[PDB]
């Protein structure tokens, strides 16, 4: 159909990649994938809620923090309902259900209605609360002690103001309608030869049956001078049998010129149907500079690459939450067993929407060590992406971006996600639609500004008119954070920072009318760097919040948002009423300075002493959690703190000093030289609270940062001083605090 | 469109929310509903300059006296109310005068003393008390009444006022 092809356009489009190209392809996995996932799709639409869809409720099952439970005085928690220019104050109990508190505040007004502007006529059961000033909502049979945002604001101590209003249509989540031979016989492959376009010793082939990273045979051939096409034409018979080679079994050819690797491709032997590959190949291959050595996609590159051709045999043919984490072990390059595997995404199933959410990039990262395109951790990524659009939102842009910059693996994540946007509902598609017009439209800028590289501030903010002159959408959702829309653009405090690369600082007017706030929204679109890093250390820190969070710890961490759009592209959050260390010690000199520009922000003595507290405990967050994952060692300007005290470390990219404890920090906490304090002492047992706290999941963080790195970590084993007690770890930290406690400013400068 | 942030103090059933709700919808209400903290807003134009106002409506009840300090600190301008048939309400005026020039560690902080209720026939505190104190204060004095419209306006436009002297 047309029609049908009109709405392919439209995915290829968020996709970034056609799913229904052959160019590459050297069989039908990806096709047959595609067709095997409409099941696991329509299932999964098939039984959601259009109402909690539609809402995407964010709760949790854990209990709520003893920090927390401290936090509520009384039985109560105050709310504060807003409609128009109109808002109240209303007391709730933590175990009250939302419908239940609006059931309150409308007998409340069985005669003002008309004050908060609520139409007499207009039924109560048709209304829901709405986290004010973003797309947040508070529905469904929850306490309002459950829901993520009450204990965001609990916890940060902020007010917690829901704005009364009506709820989505669900009508708006449209979706559209739509053996052998014999198996004894030693497997052997003819390798025919190379050839390649161009050209920079001699080189010849190695040909091995692998299981995963584990090689079973392996054979190679006389060498040969590197011409332009070198040939062999010979038979190369393996020690192990048909029937022999295990299920997802790989033909890894290399090429070899002391012998260096130059390239190498890999063929699946046991095809999806479990069937013995056969028949001639030409096999384009990848070039050397890990999981991206285990690919069996071949170089898309056809025009200019190295060509290796073989030919197989021919026959006939008639006509229960930081533990769950550890199952990821399971997940990675050390099991290929898919038996294995698929016991693990199982026991993944029985995690929580907010819990996946955690993983999510380690496990989507974690679909390339696969055999096959179609699998369990591909369905179970699917799935919890279509049940839950918050989810969805963040599998859309993690596999949108592996697409956008890996094509070892663009064609596999391409057909997953094509699979979850003909599910994700109409309304769905659009947000996403008009996200990918802008960040691929500042993305033009970026390279037509930077490619200018003052009269560019005026070109900046020119290019910026061009597509506030309709082409810029009237509004998106930010793709760091699903629950809030941009809307108009700033371009008066829009500019360019200045650093190695050429990041865009854009702000954008908040595009919700019920907005606490006349502030602006803060993205930086930065080119160059590769903001799959950040993405990694914030993703490690969230679950370090986590571990301390089981410990009644709140260390205070700032993870920022960060989410990578494309290659070398991508948007970090930006943090309002916050500055960084360098630019403090740049207004003024002495080691008071840090301590004196807090003092003059805090307003009231009161507020003072709390960013001082805040500071204390986001400052050992951050000393502890830097030092574990081997990121201490940093600079003045890339380390910020808010005016409330938060210390926060910024642009992951990574004398010797464990981790940075300035005079300037020292001095917040009351101390200087070699003296002590009760803040600085408070600050020592925090350290080693936490510190203590991330080690009883030492395992969990190695897991983590291996599977990181697979896409030396004996490290972070060091800093996480396995082997040793408590007593003897406890006394570790310490040392290390010293050793910053008399560098002085000798890193710094 | 100038912002005024004006906020409405006083002691509990003095009226603070029928004298907000009378300037916000014209109307009075008789229910008596204990607030915690009511916010409304209402552009409005003064003297031609067409301003916002921003009226919080705060609680009476020392149950809730914490969260004072919150709003003395953001607050441009206080409506400092009383009820006239009720004496102590008058004293506890002073309570809130002190604590609001110590939360904004200032002398000028526009104020405006109000007396309200002044439809109700038993009085029990003389103008004179109040218009001295006022005077004391060096603030403006100004009887009101959320029934009948008595001085409702012009207790608020001379706050904004207040802030703009200020
Ligand atoms: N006669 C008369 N009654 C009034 C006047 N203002 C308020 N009332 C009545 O006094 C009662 C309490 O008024 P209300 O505005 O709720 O007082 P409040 O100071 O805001 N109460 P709270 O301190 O608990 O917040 C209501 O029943 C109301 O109708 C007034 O000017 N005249
Ligand atoms: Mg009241």
């Amino acid at each position: 159909s047309e029609e049908s092809q009109a709405f392919q356009r439209q995915l290829t489009a968020l996709i970034g990649y056609d799913v229904t190209d052959v160019s590459n392809v050297h069989d039908d996995e990806l096709e047959f994938t595609r067709r095997g996932l409409v099941t696991p799709r329509m299932a999964e639409v098939a039984s959601r809620d259009p109402k909690l869809y539609a809402m995407h409720p964010w709760v949790t099952s854990k209990p709520l923090p003893e920090y927390l439970w401290k936090k509520i005085a009384n039985n109560c928690i105050f709310i504060k309902i807003h409609r128009s220019t109109t808002s109240q104050t209303i007391k709730v109990s933590p175990d009250d259900t939302p419908g239940a508190i609006l059931q309150s505040f409308f007998t409340k007004m069985a005669k003002k209605k008309s004050l908060m502007d609520i139409p007499e006529s207009q039924s109560e059961q048709d209304f829901v609360l709405r986290v004010c000033g973003r797309d947040e909502y508070l529905v469904g049979e929850t306490p309002i002690k459950n829901f993520q945002w009450v204990r965001h604001c609990l916890k940060n101590g902020e007010e917690i103001h829901v704005v009364l209003d009506t709820p989505p249509d669900p009508a708006l989540d449209e979706v559209r309608k739509e053996s052998l031979w014999d198996c004894d016989r030693k497997f052997r492959v003819k390798i025919r030869g190379i050839d390649i376009p161009v050209l920079p010793l001699t080189v010849f082939v190695e040909a091995n049956i692998q299981h995963g990273q584990q090689v079973l045979c392996q054979r190679r051939t006389s060498p040969k001078p590197f011409t332009e096409e070198v040939l062999w034409n010979v038979w190369l018979e393996f020690s192990i049998k048909i029937k022999d080679l295990p299920k997802g079994a790989l033909l890894n050819l290399q090429i070899y010129c002391k012998v260096r690797l130059l390239y190498y491709v890999n063929l699946l032997l046991i095809d999806h149907r479990f069937l013995l590959r056969r028949g001639e190949y030409v096999l384009h291959m990848w070039q050397i500079s890990n999981a991206d050595k285990l690919t069996s996609a071949t170089n898309p590159d056809k025009e200019n690459s190295m060509s290796i051709s073989i030919l197989l045999d021919n026959y006939c043919h008639p006509i229960s939450a930081l533990d769950v984490g550890l199952t990821m072990q399971l997940l990675d390059c050390n099991f290929s067993d898919e038996n294995v595997r698929a016991i693990a995404v199982q026991k993944l199933e029985s995690l929580e929407d907010d819990d996946v959410l955690h993983y999510l990039l380690q496990l989507v990262q974690a679909v390339k060590f696969e055999p096959y395109h179609d699998s369990a951790l591909a369905r179970f990524l699917l799935k919890r992406g279509l049940r839950n659009k918050r989810i969805g939102h963040f599998l859309f842009w993690f596999l949108r971006s592996e697409i956008a910059q890996s094509r070892h693996y663009q064609q596999r994540f391409a057909v997953i996600l094509e699979a979850y946007l003909r599910g994700c509902g109409t309304a769905m598609l659009h947000d996403f639609t008009q996200q990918v017009q802008v960040i691929e439209m500042l993305q033009k800028v970026t390279l037509d500004i930077k490619s200018l590289s003052s009269q560019v501030i005026s070109q900046l903010k020119q290019k910026l008119e061009n597509l506030q002159n309709s082409q810029l959408p009237e509004s998106f959702r930010v793709p760091y954070d699903p629950g809030l829309k941009a809307g108009a653009l700033a371009i008066e405090k829009c500019k360019v920072m200045a650093s190695k690369k050429k990041p865009l600082w854009l702000e954008f007017k908040c595009a919700d009318p019920t907005a606490l706030s006349n502030e602006t929204i803060g993205i930086i679109f930065k080119h160059g760097d590769d903001l799959r890093q950040d993405m990694l250390i914030l993703q490690i820190l969230r679950i370090m919040e986590s571990i301390w969070e089981t410990e009644s710890l709140d260390l205070c961490l700032l993870p920022y948002g960060c989410i990578s759009t494309g290659d070398k592209i991508g948007m970090i959050e930006i943090v309002k009423d916050a500055t960084t260390i360098a630019k403090i010690q740049q207004s003024t000199f002495k080691d008071e300075v840090l301590n004196h520009w807090l003092k003059e922000k805090s307003p009231t003595e009161e507020k003072f002493q709390a960013a001082v507290e805040r500071f204390v405990y986001s400052c050992a967050g951050y000393c502890v959690a830097t030092f574990v994952l081997g990121i201490g060692d940093r600079h003045n300007d890339n380390i910020m703190i808010t005016e409330t005290g938060n210390l926060f470390h910024i642009d992951f990219g990574h004398e010797r000093v464990p981790f940075v404890l300035t005079p300037d920090f020292l001095f917040v906490m009351g101390t200087s030289g070699k003296k002590t304090s009760p803040h600085f002492q408070k600050f020592q047992d925090i350290c080693v609270k936490a510190y203590l706290a991330l080690r009883h999941h030492t395992n969990l963080l190695i897991i983590l940062f291996s599977m990181m790195l697979m896409t030396d970590i004996e490290y972070i084993r060091d800093a996480l001083t396995v082997g040793k007690n408590e007593e003897d770890a406890k006394k570790y930290f310490l040392d290390q605090i010293e050793v910053c406690r008399d560098k002085g400013w000798t890193v710094q400068f | 469109m100038t912002e005024y942030k004006l906020v409405v103090v006083g002691a509990v059933g003095v009226g603070k929310s029928a004298l907000t709700i009378q300037l916000i919808q014209n109307h009075f209400v008789d229910e008596y509903d204990p607030t915690i903290e009511d916010s409304y807003r209402k552009q409005v134009v003064i003297d031609g300059e067409t301003c916002l106002l921003d009226i919080l409506d705060t609680a009476g009840q020392e149950e809730y006296s914490a969260m004072r300090d919150q709003y003395m600190r953001t607050g441009e301008g206080f409506l400092c109310v009383f009820a006239i048939n009720n004496t102590k309400s008058f004293e506890d005026i002073h309570q809130y005068r002190e604590q609001i020039k110590r939360v904004k560690d200032s002398d000028d902080v526009p104020m405006v003393l109000v007396g309200n209720k002044c439809d109700l026939a038993a009085r029990t505190v003389e103008s004179r008390q109040a218009q001295d104190l006022a005077r004391s204060y060096g603030i403006p004095y100004i009887e009101t009444s959320a029934k009948t419209r008595q001085g409702v306006e012009d207790a608020f436009y001379t706050l904004v006022r207040e802030i703009r002297q200020h």
